[PDB]
């Protein structure tokens, strides 16, 4: 009944778990985290190629939100990290194109 | 083996962290940025120019001075899309079902 | 002649008595550089020269530390700014 | 070495004198430039000077 | 209508967010197990540190009532500290959730008076530790601002280093402890300032002649220094 | 030109003591005074176009 | 008279240019201009630091043990637009004093206008004793002069 919210919070928890398991040297845990990351979402899958070709204001909004949630730059060589980043960005892109973000504190 | 890092060595630990299975881009760690003053500064400048609050909020735009984008998202586009298709079909790559695409990506990025 | 107990003196001699020509040459070069510096000073300079200093880069357009002089674009009634 | 030292003593005395006077001339140069700047600035003062009783900019009500 | 169905994949798939969760829920996906962070390192109060203080290893006294059980730093750590990231290192000197010495004021004038006398700042008392990402963001913004202020300045990276050390040492919550770490870089900046002023404004001195025994031994080399 | 340099140095010293790095107007002020330093050997009419 | 004011400003700039061209060694060439500059001064109420500049130039080539410090400060204070802030008091007393004008007293951190003598003190056992006694009284430290151990000797002060 709240799938978008639920899947968002789950994705964030799984990212945190991946980072912790990497720090603690735990391939089993971090692969479990990678596998449990909501890859079966049709909306995000449809929005992925749209994000990959978007440009301008929408892209800047989504980049701002992604840098808020995950400002660390992932290693350009690690495809698992790259893919989870892409997935999170596609999710945010879907949410933004349904209901755009309002990031300023000044608003009415 | 992994010995304690005293408090005096933490500034070097922040920009030269130890090795992990999931490392960041150490060369780009000085380039990660996120301005908490972006919108306040924008509003201050526009209100000093002479605009109203509504005009400022309509003219406001989000910061471009954030952490740069991964170049892999533009270079390895098709490979990443195929990997994500494989994952969506095969339940996150359980028991080594997206190893093909992941290994192709790894080779392309690393080159021995 | 020699002995194992004289290894200290043997090594020191072999390594140092060949250096004495170079030491005397260094001393002579230093005296000549001092002579030339004093002759230049007697001839005259815009800014002073420190005699016992390694390097003296000061001129009309350069500080005593190798940087450009501040406030040196115009001319001044009392002459040089130094 | 004694001859060299006598000559060096004379030279160092003269050099100390020159260095002191040079530093003081540099000081005077800078101060004269400051005086020129002040002379130019005093032209921008309004006729009758500044109203030192009030604030220059009144930036709010007093109710 | 159940609450939060799709929101606990950590529970559905037995994924632990940390070794403490792994140990608690018995998922057993951490090969190396878990050494629990004890309570004296998970929480506690600010203490005095110097041996030249009479109340050393005693809790700091405040106008308000506060638990006097202190945070104990890790003085005898284990050899293998598998996670050597800042996340696990910071717990040896500060508690991540902040200290337990914060007030809840019954009135606003008490807050005012404490601040006025220098015994309260919310920056200091209602706050957690900063994460490495936050520290890096702050440092990089400050570095950008300093570079914009002046590129042709020699004390630039020294100022950046004192800022970095304060942030890493968590000066928001332990300012005296952090200043104790960062005043060295402040001193180096203080030196660089004069070295730059004396290079800009040409300042030099009459050096004396060479000493008779500048070299201790004739066969020794007299390495020339500027 | 020497007195112009001195005036700009006075402006910079005063403004840098007044505004700290947390201040928002510091960067614009320093940039404007740096442009004045760049354009000392010029007239106000030519300097306006560049420093505006 | 604005015509005359501008003419005199031009004359002063010309004098400065000539003086700079000749240098501070050859300064007796520009005695031409004093004739007119003193008249400018008497007419417009202006000062041009002529005597001070000339005295400084003369002194720095045959310097004093003071190294011409009073000349330097005199020139610096003459060249101010609104007048000298700091001057050297004229006295029948032997030692001269540095004095500060009253109308600029609010710019300086002083209780009075007298900034002390313009020459350093003379060495005196009595003045040293006085200063040391005053400092001891102001400090008021019980423990000064206490000697917990002294080398055993017939001499009162062993060593010193
Ligand atoms: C048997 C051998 C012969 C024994 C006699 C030898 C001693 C002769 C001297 C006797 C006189 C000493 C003075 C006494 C008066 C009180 C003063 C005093 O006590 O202070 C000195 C000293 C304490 O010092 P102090 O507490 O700081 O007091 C203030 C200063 O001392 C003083 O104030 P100051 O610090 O400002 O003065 C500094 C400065 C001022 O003076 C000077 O600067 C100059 C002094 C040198 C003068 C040079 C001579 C002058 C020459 C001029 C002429 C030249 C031309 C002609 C000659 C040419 C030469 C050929 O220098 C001195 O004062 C130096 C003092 C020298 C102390 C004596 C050193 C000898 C120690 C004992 C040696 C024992 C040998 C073995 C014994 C074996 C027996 C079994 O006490 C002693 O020296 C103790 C002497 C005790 C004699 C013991 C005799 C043995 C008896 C057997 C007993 C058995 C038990 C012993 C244990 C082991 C047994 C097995
Ligand atoms: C053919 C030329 C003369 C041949 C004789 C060579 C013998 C000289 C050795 C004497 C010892 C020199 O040792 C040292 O060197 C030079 C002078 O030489 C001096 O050095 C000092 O004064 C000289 C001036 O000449 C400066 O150039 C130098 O920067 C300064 O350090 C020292 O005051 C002296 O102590
Ligand atoms: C009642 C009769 C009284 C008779 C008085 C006799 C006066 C004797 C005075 C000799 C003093 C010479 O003093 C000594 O000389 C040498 C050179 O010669 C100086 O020079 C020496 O040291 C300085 C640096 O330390 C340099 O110049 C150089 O390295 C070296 O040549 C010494 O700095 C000085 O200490």
């Amino acid at each position: 009944s709240s799938p978008h919210m639920d899947r968002l919070l789950g994705d964030l928890k799984l990212l945190a778990a991946y980072d912790s398991a990497a720090g603690w040297q735990e391939p089993k845990a971090m692969e479990s985290a990678f596998q449990s990351l909501s890859w079966d979402d049709a909306d995000v899958l449809k929005a992925l190629p749209q994000y990959l070709n978007c440009r301008g204001e929408q892209k800047r909004r989504v980049d701002f939100a992604y840098a808020a949630l995950c400002p660390r730059p992932v290693d350009e060589k690690d495809p698992k990290q790259t893919l989870m980043s892409l997935w999170m960005k596609a999710r945010l892109f879907s949410y933004d194109q349904k209901h755009p973000f309002v990031l300023s504190p000044f608003a009415a | 083996a992994a010995s304690t890092i005293p408090i005096s060595q933490w500034p070097s630990l922040l920009y030269a962290p130890p090795s992990s299975p999931a490392n960041p881009a150490v060369e780009a760690l000085p380039e990660m940025q996120f301005d908490d003053l972006h919108y306040p500064r924008q509003m201050l400048l526009c209100r000093g120019a002479g605009y109203s609050l509504e005009q400022c909020n309509r003219m406001a735009q989000p910061d471009a001075r954030v952490t740069p984008e991964n170049p892999a998202e533009k270079l390895l586009k098709e490979e990443a899309v195929a990997a994500i298709a494989c994952l969506s079909q095969r339940e996150g790559g359980k028991d080594e079902q997206c190893r093909y695409y992941i290994e192709r990506m790894y080779k392309l990025a690393n080159k021995e | 002649s020699t002995s194992p107990g004289l290894a200290f003196a043997n090594l020191t001699l072999l390594l140092d008595v060949p250096q004495l020509p170079a030491i005397w040459a260094v001393n002579a070069w230093r005296e000549l550089n001092g002579l030339f510096t004093e002759m230049k000073t007697l001839a005259g300079t815009s800014d002073l020269l420190y005699p016992s200093n390694r390097y003296n880069p000061q001129n009309e357009k350069t500080n005593r530390m190798g940087r450009p002089r501040k406030y040196n674009h115009g001319e001044w009634m009392f002459g040089n700014s130094y | 070495q004694g001859i060299k030292t006598v000559y060096a003593s004379c030279r160092y005395r003269k050099l100390n004198e020159r260095e002191i006077i040079s530093d003081r001339y540099t000081w005077l140069h800078e101060r004269m430039l400051e005086d020129e700047v002040e002379r130019v600035l005093l032209e921008q003062v309004p006729a009758g000077g500044f109203d030192k009783t009030r604030p220059g900019l009144l930036l709010g009500p007093s109710t | 209508s159940i609450l939060g169905a799709e929101a606990f994949p950590e529970l559905l798939s037995k994924v632990p967010l940390n070794p403490q969760m792994d140990e608690d829920k018995h998922f057993n996906k951490y090969k190396w197990g878990n050494e629990p962070i004890p309570v004296n390192r998970r929480t506690g109060s600010r203490m005095n540190s110097s041996i030249y203080d009479n109340r050393n290893h005693e809790a700091v006294r405040h106008p308000w009532s506060t638990d006097a059980r202190t945070f104990h730093p890790n003085d005898n750590p284990e050899a293998d500290r598998i996670n050597t990231q800042y996340s696990n290192m910071v717990s040896d000197s500060f508690p991540e959730g902040g200290f337990s010495d914060a007030p809840r004021f019954s009135s606003n004038w008490e807050r005012l008076l404490a601040y006025h006398h220098g015994l309260y700042s919310p920056e200091k008392f209602n706050s957690t530790t900063k994460t490495a990402d936050e520290i890096r963001l702050a440092v990089n913004d400050f570095a950008a601002k300093v570079h914009a202020d002046d590129p042709k300045n020699a004390c630039k990276y020294l100022m950046i280093e004192e800022f970095k050390c304060l942030q890493s040492a968590q000066a928001r919550i332990d300012p005296q402890g952090a200043a104790t770490k960062c005043v060295k870089w402040f001193n180096e900046w203080r030196q660089c300032a004069w070295d730059q002023e004396k290079m800009v404004k040409g300042y030099n001195y009459i050096e004396d002649r060479r000493a008779r025994k500048h070299k201790p031994y004739i066969g020794a080399p007299d390495l020339q220094y500027s | 030109v020497d007195a112009r340099e001195m005036k700009v140095d006075m402006y910079e010293k005063l403004f840098k003591q007044a505004a700290d790095l947390e201040n928002p107007c510091r960067m614009p002020g320093v940039a404007y005074l740096r442009c004045l330093r760049d354009t000392l050997t010029e007239t106000q009419s030519a300097r306006r176009s560049s420093c505006l | 008279a604005p015509h005359q004011r501008a003419a005199c400003e031009q004359l002063h700039s010309e004098y400065k240019q000539c003086l700079a061209k000749n240098g501070r060694t050859h300064f007796s060439a520009c005695t031409d201009f004093h004739s007119k500059l003193r008249a400018c001064e008497n007419m417009l109420g202006t000062s041009y630091c002529i005597d001070e500049g000339i005295n400084l130039m003369k002194c720095t080539k045959n310097p004093d043990p003071s190294f011409c410090a009073k000349e330097f400060v005199a020139m610096r204070e003459c060249n101010r637009p609104q007048g000298p802030h700091l001057v050297l008091s004229s006295s029948p007393s032997s030692p001269p004093h540095y004095e500060l004008r009253p109308e600029v007293k609010h710019l300086y951190n002083v209780d009075s206008t007298d900034l002390g003598s313009a020459v350093a003190p003379v060495r005196s056992k009595e003045q040293l004793d006085r200063v040391a006694d005053s400092l001891k009284a102001d400090l008021n430290l019980p423990g000064y002069g206490h000697i917990p151990y002294k080398w055993e000797s017939l001499r009162p002060n062993p060593g010193a």
